[PDB]
């Protein structure tokens, strides 16, 4: 006999009945990148038919980039509140074993239980570990796991046509990614997280401050003024550092003191003494 | 003649492809094949043992 | 006389061979269990009636027969280096007072480290999420492993010791999966604290694409960073990190979330230098005349280490004078001179941020 | 064909000698010596074993890190084997045969005199210096324009009498995958 | 030079210790070695042949006692 | 009352039967300590420990047989014979070949009397090395922390190697030479376990002295 | 090359064409060995046209 299927081996699927953390109402910054995620994820997930009707083929390849700030995985945590489907959470490095022959069983299982649970979604976090060229036999086992990347790549041509999978992906540095993946036909979607702007500033200030006890003295406009001239960031965890300069006390309702003092706490690096070029 | 029908049985039917690592004057030669297999083989046949050389 | 026969009867029980370890992948039926050995091969076996079928579960460490290859006994978890991460010992406590400065850093890490453990209420009321991480860096000054060390032996509770050189692993960077399993046992003994000494090497940039080592190191770094990007609640685990240069650590570690706090050691002020000099003058027997402001005026810009080595230099120079109690004039001489030799060898102490 | 006839006809005695000492797989270095009879051993099989030796070997012939023959089933030490080395690089550097004798020198005399008495005289007549000792110097140095470098070396090859000498080219030291040329220079 | 022969026959004779055949070999090489005074060449260039050589070298083929010295007339 | 000698005969006969299981504690193996009791499904109590192998494999065994969990925390090298998967004897110590013994010095013949002009700096050296040996009681009287690292620099020569190794032969204490670039290795962080093994055999041979040169080669 | 039916090849190619083809060398003689096995053949330069 063979696997039932699909009885694994490893991973496994789910863990998403005890998860995700919080809904997409958390972050309000993007509103555009989340719309490309929308039309590129759950518009195809609900309709395979309307594409064949209109005559445009939707790709399963999704790639996100731009960090920091984070974004990225929070769109997956938010996707698990958006959608009811399959969820593959695998650290890009997690599967590297002592025997190279375990790789193909692992990833092959991933894909056959994915199409088993189809409509499905697969996510691998920062393949940049496995996306670099190498030769020597010691890492040549890892050359067999990038041969595994090409294996599951051929399988990612095998999901077509129609039902189904969603391959989403993100990385902290996309330079060393070998283009074979990103090149058209397999991963067709390049998403870039932008640095937060004045819209994203005010939206992130409102959404992080909505979860803390804040004083009526505290102004958001001055901090979409002076930090917006430079930052940048991570702005969320900087307001968290404001509530954490309130947690320096013994504090009741946080004041603009701990706010401004946290913006000068984290962080400003001034350039330059030599700036008199301009 | 009879030697062809003799040495083939000893070396037959299967035989591994090995790599000569280094030579000991006993006619025993330290050999290597996948993986990490060293050994002493003293044979007078087919050799040519001078021209073998390691590697 | 009879106790020996008790041991020999134990040998009769030793005629039973040790069983073979394995994991539970799934189970196809009650007489078909999809299992794997720790050595790689996968199998499907039935089992005896002494099991509880529900207790089995997937991803379970079990022991198999040598022939039937089936579960007789099982154990939940095991890890070799953990107890050795728990076996660190440090005196003090009192050394936490001995270090002198730096006060606001001391109390700061006391709050962000100790306070989420004892008082989650203060945080959960205001609406603020507790910081899960912190960073220390010398030697702009020094005292990193001292301070944090006396925090591990101070707060006690559960604490885990890590040197960056134990993640080397040679073949198959599964020291990565030792970070995974290590974090799982930090989820076992939680709340726990994590040391990280010399995080530059295990924090590198992979700036220039090259060789192999840098790549697999960066791979274990992907494991670290994605386990701080959870998908997991690290509230209950603490992490303390110390390195020479906060430069090569990459924006991923430099990003909050993963690394919330940033604290440094600085060169001790003549006040703190005064204090640490006080506590270093205690163990050494001295002559009736003592004046610390002499050494405080003379000693400038030393590390706290360089200052205690300056005190030891005073005493060990005073073994030549053979006096038991030693004047601070000999301390001014040897301390001053040899200290200034340390400052001639003090080349390139200026580090990034 | 006659030499190959007699060559293949010795396999009848060879197969009788093939039964014993064949078990020599594999070469293995010890790690520590637990007690007088017992030695813990590591073999490139990557399994490690504590065992005695074949009693024809004197137990005082073994040192730590000594590659030793084995009887694979008992794992006992068979015979101590001297060589622990070498990758073909060093024997590639191991040199033989002379050429380009002395008179091929182009008239350089003080040079050839000093660089001659510094190698031949201590090596040809060692007793002379031991009498007058003192000591002859460790090593020498040559350099200058290309003409003529490396040719007087060929002369040292010719006039070389008994003990061979090992030529080492400069580039074979440097290799990628750092730490290779170190093992190299050490083992040579 | 004769020093190298002196060192070879001097070092190889350290063995046995006697084993008097080593004090036989040290003179053996210098029979022809230090004999000299005759060049051969072949013997000979004119195409004759040495008569003592074939004769004597036929006997010690089963070399036993004094046949080797009879041949050692050479 | 004479039956005690009968049981003596059976314990010696069983000891002779132990000898056949003691030959030989062939395979070296690594340990993972555990003490477990398994209720059923009526009751089975005792201790059960985990074991690795020299061939990288892993087993689970009812506790040896011979010596108990008295030793140790998860160790290694425990001697176990082939298919037995039980450890007759727990053997030390550690490892490994070139790393175990980098240098074992009898003594170099030269001494400080062969050098001159260094009497001040060799007074500093003879201080730093000799005062922990004999004069430790003086430290405990004064409350002194002795020096450890002592830097040695200068263009050859100097001849600081004959200094350090000469007086190292005058110490009579255990001495290990070491070359700086030796710590450069073929795989990632071999030099780490190398140095840890070095300081482990040094702590075993305490007091001892380890001399390294060309630190700047590996200290860049 | 599609209408000519001669086999179509693009140049390096990463990373893994150094794997399949040859071991280590100038390597264009081994790629040229494949182009000799399959003839006629087209070699395209992919892409190395960039800013
Ligand atoms: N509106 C927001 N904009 C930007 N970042 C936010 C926002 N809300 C929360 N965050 C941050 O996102 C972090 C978690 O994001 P995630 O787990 O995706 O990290 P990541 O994207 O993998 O990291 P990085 O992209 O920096 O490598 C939290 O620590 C939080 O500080
Ligand atoms: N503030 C201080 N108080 C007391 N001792 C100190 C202080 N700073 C440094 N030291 C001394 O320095 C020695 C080393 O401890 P420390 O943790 O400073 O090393 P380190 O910071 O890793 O050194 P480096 O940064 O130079 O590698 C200790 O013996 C300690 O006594
Ligand atoms: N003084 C000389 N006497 C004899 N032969 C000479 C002399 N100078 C040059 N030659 C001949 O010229 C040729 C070239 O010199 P050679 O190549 O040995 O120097 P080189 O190897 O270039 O020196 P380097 O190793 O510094 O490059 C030699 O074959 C040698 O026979
Ligand atoms: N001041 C001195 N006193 C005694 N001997 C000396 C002195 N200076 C040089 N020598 C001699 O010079 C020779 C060369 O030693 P050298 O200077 O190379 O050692 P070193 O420099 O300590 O070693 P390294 O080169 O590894 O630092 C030695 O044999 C030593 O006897």
């Amino acid at each position: 006999d063979v696997l039932p299927p699909e009885a694994d081996s490893s991973i496994m699927m789910l863990t998403s009945d005890q998860k995700p953390d919080v809904m997409y109402a958390d972050i309000g910054g993007m509103d555009i990148q989340k719309q490309e995620v929308r039309e590129a994820v759950e518009l195809p997930l609900t309709h395979f038919e309307l594409y064949k009707q209109i005559g445009i083929d939707p790709p399963r390849g999704v790639l996100m980039y731009g960090p920091p700030g984070c974004g990225k995985t929070m769109l997956a945590k938010a996707v698990a509140h958006h959608t009811t489907a399959a969820f593959i959470r695998v650290v890009g490095s997690e599967f590297v074993q002592k025997y190279l022959g375990e790789g193909p069983r692992m990833v092959r299982d991933v894909f056959r239980l994915a199409k088993e649970n189809a409509p499905a979604i697969i996510f691998i976090d920062e393949i940049d570990a496995i996306a670099t060229k190498r030769f020597d036999a010691q890492t040549g086992a890892d050359r067999e796991v990038q041969r595994i990347l090409l294996e599951l790549l051929n399988q990612m041509d095998g999901f077509d046509q129609n039902v189904n999978v969603k391959v989403i992906m993100a990385t902290n540095r996309a330079d060393t990614l070998d283009p074979a993946l990103l090149r058209p036909g397999r991963l067709d979607r390049k998403i870039e997280f932008p640095l937060p702007d004045r819209r994203q500033k005010r939206l992130i200030f409102s959404t992080i401050t909505s979860k803390m006890n804040l004083s009526e003295e505290v102004d958001l406009e001055d901090y979409v003024a002076r930090p917006d001239k430079i930052s940048g960031a991570d702005i969320n965890s900087i307001c968290q550092e404001s509530g954490m300069l309130a947690v320096r006390e013994n504090r009741y309702i946080v004041l603009a003191k701990d706010f401004e003092k946290a913006y000068k706490t984290v962080i400003k690096k001034d350039e330059q003494e030599h700036e008199f070029y301009k | 003649e009879e030697e062809r029908s003799k040495v083939d049985d000893l070396r037959g039917t299967p035989m591994s492809v090995g790599t000569l690592e280094e030579i000991i004057d006993d006619n025993h030669a330290i050999v290597s094949t996948s993986v990490g297999s060293e050994h002493y083989v003293s044979i007078l046949s087919f050799v040519d043992k001078d021209l073998l050389e390691p590697g | 006389t009879k106790q020996y026969e008790k041991s020999e009867n134990d040998l009769k029980a030793l005629q039973s061979v040790g069983q073979i370890v394995g994991e539970v992948l799934k189970q196809l039926t009650e007489e078909k269990f999809i299992v794997k050995a720790t050595n790689g091969p996968r199998y499907v076996v039935g089992c005896r009636r002494q099991l509880d079928k529900s207790k089995l579960k997937p991803g379970t460490r079990v022991a198999l027969d040598m022939t039937t290859l089936t579960i007789m006994r099982y154990l939940p978890r095991e890890v070799d280096p953990l107890v050795y991460n728990m076996s660190h010992e440090d005196p003090g406590n009192v050394s936490y007072s001995e270090i002198g400065g730096l006060s606001e850093q001391i109390r700061e890490l006391r709050e962000v480290i100790e306070l989420p453990l004892t008082n989650p209420e203060l945080f959960q009321r205001v609406g603020i999420i507790p910081p899960k991480g912190c960073l220390l860096y010398g030697p702009p000054g020094t005292g990193k492993t001292l301070l944090a060390r006396a925090v591990a032996s101070q707060l006690d509770c559960n604490f885990l010791k890590v040197v960056s050189s134990s993640i080397v692993d040679k073949y198959i960077g599964e020291s990565a999966r030792l970070i995974r399993e290590m974090f799982n046992y930090a989820r076992d003994h939680q709340p726990c604290i994590i040391f990280m000494d010399e995080i530059d090497a295990i924090g590198g940039r992979r700036f220039s694409e090259g060789t192999s080592a840098d790549r697999e190191i960066q791979r274990t770094l992907m494991e670290l960073l994605n386990q701080m990007d959870g998908f997991d609640t690290l509230h209950r685990v603490k992490m303390i990190m110390a390195t020479n240069r906060p430069d090569t650590l990459d924006p991923a570690l430099l990003r909050p979330g993963r690394l919330d706090r940033k604290i440094h050691i600085d060169l001790p002020n003549e006040q703190a230098r005064l204090d640490i000099l006080k506590i270093h003058a205690g163990p050494i027997t001295k002559h009736g005349e003592i004046d610390y402001e002499a050494i405080v005026k003379l000693s400038d810009g030393f590390n706290g280490a360089d200052l205690r080595n300056v005190c030891t230099e005073a005493g060990m120079f005073a073994i030549r004078a053979d006096h038991d109690f030693v004047v601070q004039e000999d301390f001014m001489k040897a301390v001053r001179k040899v200290a200034d030799s340390k400052k001639l060898e003090s080349k390139l102490d200026y580090k990034p941020v | 064909a006659p030499p190959a006839l007699w060559d293949l006809a010795a396999d009848k005695q060879t197969l009788q000698s093939e039964q014993p000492l064949q078990v020599a797989r594999c070469t293995k270095i010890i790690n520590a010596d637990s007690e007088d009879p017992k030695y813990i051993i590591n073999v490139k099989q990557f399994a490690k074993f504590v065992v005695d030796l074949s009693d024809q070997v004197a137990p005082t012939d073994i040192e730590e890190g000594m590659r030793v023959g084995v009887d694979r089933n008992k794992y006992q030490i068979h015979i101590p084997l001297p060589p622990k080395i070498d990758p073909t690089v060093t024997m590639m550097q191991v040199e033989e045969k002379p050429d380009v004798t002395y008179s091929d020198v182009g008239g350089c005399k003080e040079q050839i005199e000093k660089l001659r008495e510094v190698v031949e005289t201590p090596l040809l007549h060692p007793e002379r210096f031991v009498n007058l000792g003192i000591e002859p110097p460790k090593g020498v140095l040559l350099f200058g324009p290309p003409g003529t470098g490396k040719t007087l070396c060929a002369r040292a090859v010719a006039n070389r009498t008994d003990a061979c000498f090992i030529r080492v080219i400069g580039s074979e030291l440097v290799q990628k995958y750092v730490g290779e040329g170190a093992r190299m220079v050490r083992e040579l | 030079p004769y020093h190298s022969d002196r060192q070879l026959m001097s070092q190889v004779a350290v063995a046995g210790l006697l084993t008097v055949l080593v004090s036989f070999l040290d003179v053996r090489n210098i029979i022809l070695g230090k004999s000299h005074y005759v060049l051969y060449g072949l013997v000979a260039a004119m195409q004759p042949r040495m008569l003592v050589t074939f004769d004597e070298e036929l006997r010690p083929l089963p070399v036993s006692v004094r046949v080797g010295q009879a041949v050692d007339v050479v | 009352t004479h039956e005690l000698q009968a049981m003596k005969d059976k314990i010696k006969e069983n000891s002779e039967k132990i000898k056949v299981n003691k030959t030989l504690p062939y395979l070296v193996s690594n340990v993972i300590e555990l003490l477990d009791v398994d209720p059923n499904d009526s009751q089975r109590k005792g201790k059960c420990a985990v074991i690795k192998t020299s061939t990288r494999q892993t087993y689970f065994l009812p506790v040896i047989g011979l010596v108990d969990a008295e030793k140790l925390k998860p160790g290694d090298l425990v001697g176990v014979n082939k298919d037995s998967y039980l450890i007759l004897e727990t053997l030390p110590t550690e490892y490994d070949s070139r790393v175990k013994a980098m240098e074992v010095d009898e003594r170099p013949t030269e001494q400080y009397s062969d050098i001159g002009g260094l009497d001040k700096q060799i007074q500093e050296l003879v201080e730093a090395i000799v005062l922990p040996m004999n004069h430790k009681e003086k430290f405990e009287n004064l409350g002194i922390q002795p020096p450890k690292g002592v830097l040695m620099y200068g263009p050859p020569g100097t001849g600081k190697t004959l200094l350090a190794r000469a007086c190292a032969a005058q110490t009579k204490a255990t001495f290990l030479k070491l070359a700086g670039p030796q710590l450069v290795q073929m795989f990632i962080g071999d030099g780490a376990k190398l140095v840890r093994d070095a300081f482990a055999l040094a702590k075993e041979k305490a007091p001892s002295i380890i001399f390294i040169d060309e630190l700047d080669a590996i200290g860049t | 090359a599609h209408h000519t039916d001669c086999t179509f090849i693009r140049v390096s190619g990463s990373e893994l064409v150094q794997k399949f083809i040859g071991e280590g060398a100038r390597m264009v003689r081994e790629l040229f060995v494949m182009a000799r096995e399959h003839a006629p053949s087209i070699i395209f330069m992919d892409e190395i046209d960039s800013i």
